């Protein structure tokens, strides 16, 4: 609806740097609304989302078993990690890492599944062969975030990652069973709640993916929709914003009620 | 009283139960089971994605078991971080503690998380410090120069560093 373009504009001069945005319809892959949809931002941890595709593809051509206990060592930890460093003495499955990655955004987890698909090149020959010619993972966790000016690794244009979502939650690209486990640990989601989910009315689905970067990056992906169903996808990126993330926040939460209003 | 913060961290020991854990961090601040099993899991400054936090953790499930294990991310800041590119390359693995506090500054670390597998008994302590160059350390959760260094009965066993200059 054009007024949330309203408040997207609003949004980028609040903040004082480029905000993206994609709202497309699920079914059909129709653009509803969008503003810079061409234009490269930092993915941040909403690459885990593809990431897990990826691991699910694995799984869907017998190379992978959700239930493999992978174990691992101090050696392998990054910083913020909250559930892989607890699990350290005794492993933790290939289902409990994405859902750490994902729900909790927990960056050993991301790298331990990066290693079982073959590193980010891997992610990115994934994305391609799939007809995601744009979106690009180059570095591990936590260089990935470093969100360097007109850097372009790491990075996805609004349209191609909701296109790119859509064919991993809709296409035959997955089993039925993994589009199920991506958009049920999506659903999950532990951290995104001054997000999206912030104006999201009761009754309401939604599974989404948020993300923190430097240089004031910040962004979600979601699938959403009344009547607990999702219906569209909805995608916002931000980056160069010196405002706080509280602020930072506030923003995405807005740009939220508005589309929320408009539906 | 509050959130979770450094002060509370530091006051929590080693031995204590869950209740008492739940009563000096604020109960409302944590969680035990789902992804975090026998541990009770507290949140300090949230935000969002990488949020400031300790988990406790526990002798066993049950209701009496004791603290075995104490972790924190962006609780705890460094005294004096001087810890550098250099320092860190100077760190070799077989140090003691002591060593490595001498090689990288005596105000450059943290505790990342100290465990205790064969508790009440303290051999084999497994322990592992984060530490910062001047500017490297923030409560934010993106650190600018920051190394992993991971011990056991007090002998250094390896090390990482990102972002030293």
């Amino acid at each position: 609806h054009p007024e949330t373009l309203v408040k997207v504009k609003d949004a980028e001069d609040q903040l004082g740097a480029r905000v993206g945005y994609i709202e497309l319809d699920l079914n059909s892959g129709k653009i509803l609304e969008s503003f810079r949809p061409e234009e490269r931002f930092p993915m941040m941890s909403t690459f885990k989302v593809l990431l897990c595709g990826a691991v699910l593809s694995r799984i869907d051509a017998g190379q992978e078993q959700l239930g493999r206990r992978i174990h691992y060592s101090q050696n392998d930890l990054v910083y913020n990690s909250p559930v892989t460093e607890k699990h350290l003495t005794d492993g933790m499955t290939v289902r409990e890492l994405c859902s750490a990655a994902i729900t909790m955004s927990d960056n050993t987890a991301a790298n331990l599944l990066l290693t079982t698909i073959g590193g980010p090149k891997e992610l990115t020959a994934f994305l391609h062969n799939m007809g995601d010619h744009v979106t690009r993972l180059d570095r591990w966790e936590p260089e990935l975030n470093e969100a360097i000016p007109n850097d372009e690794r790491d990075t996805t244009m609004p349209a191609a990652m909701a296109t790119t979502l859509r064919k991993l939650l809709t296409g035959e690209l997955l089993t039925l069973a993994s589009r199920q486990q991506l958009i049920d640990w999506m659903e999950a989601d532990k951290v995104a709640g001054p997000l999206l989910r912030s104006a999201l009315p009761a009754g309401w689905f939604i599974a989404d993916k948020s993300g923190a970067g430097e240089r004031g990056s910040r962004g979600i992906i979601a699938a959403l929709g009344p009547d607990g169903k999702p219906s569209r996808i909805v995608v916002i990126y931000t980056t160069g914003s010196q405002a706080t993330m509280d602020e930072r926040n506030r923003q995405i939460a807005e740009i939220g009620a508005s589309l929320i209003k408009h539906w | 009283a509050g959130v979770m913060t450094g002060a509370k961290f530091t006051q929590i020991q080693f031995g204590m139960t869950r209740q008492q854990v739940l009563d000096i961090a604020g109960a409302e601040n944590c969680e035990t089971g789902g992804s975090f099993g026998d541990s009770i899991h507290c949140r300090g400054h949230a935000a969002g994605d990488y949020y400031a936090y300790a988990t406790f953790g526990f002798t066993s499930a049950a209701a009496d078991a004791k603290v075995d294990s104490k972790s924190q991310e962006k609780l705890l800041a460094p005294s004096a971080p001087t810890l550098t590119l250099a320092k860190f390359n100077q760190v070799t693995v077989g140090m003691t503690r002591a060593q490595v506090l001498a090689t990288v500054g005596q105000g450059s670390c943290t505790t990342w998380s100290e465990y205790y597998p064969a508790y009440p008994s303290t051999a084999g302590v497994t322990l592992s410090l984060s530490c910062f160059d001047v500017d490297g350390y923030s409560s934010t959760g993106f650190y600018r120069g920051s190394a992993h260094l991971w011990f056991t009965d007090g002998v250094l066993q390896g090390k990482r560093q990102w972002d030293l200059v």
